[PDB]
């Protein structure tokens, strides 16, 4: 029975915004802007400054 | 004190006496933008503010 059924199970643990992260999500990089307002998203933290 | 029914005393000099009192008269005036404290300039803020 399906209950009764083999099943794989993958658990995935991370921290985020904390620490420098070597995985990232699929976003292609921006030229950096400076001295203007701008919405930025440096490693996952998005902010406008 | 030295109490007596026949006794008085009598100041026979003076002293000027010069002395500094200081009472504030005003507090420094502030105002408070309420969506900049609490939003930090959040777009997505504000909104649940309004
Ligand atoms: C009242 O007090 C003043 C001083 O507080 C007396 O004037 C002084 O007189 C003496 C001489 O006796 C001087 O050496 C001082 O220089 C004086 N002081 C000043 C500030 O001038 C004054 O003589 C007193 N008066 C009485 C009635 O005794």
């Amino acid at each position: 029975g399906v209950n009764y059924q083999p099943f794989r199970v993958v658990v995935l643990s991370f921290e985020l915004l904390n620490g420098p992260a070597t995985v990232c999500g699929p976003k292609l990089s921006t030229t950096l802007v400076k001295d203007k307002c701008v919405n930025f998203n440096f490693n996952g933290l998005t902010g406008t400054g | 004190v030295a109490y007596s029914n026949n006794s008085i005393a009598i100041p026979t000099n003076f002293t000027i006496s010069v002395t500094t009192e200081i009472l504030p008269v005003s507090m420094t005036k502030t105002s408070v933008d309420c969506t900049m404290y609490i939003c930090g300039d959040s777009i997505e803020c504000s909104n649940l503010l309004l």
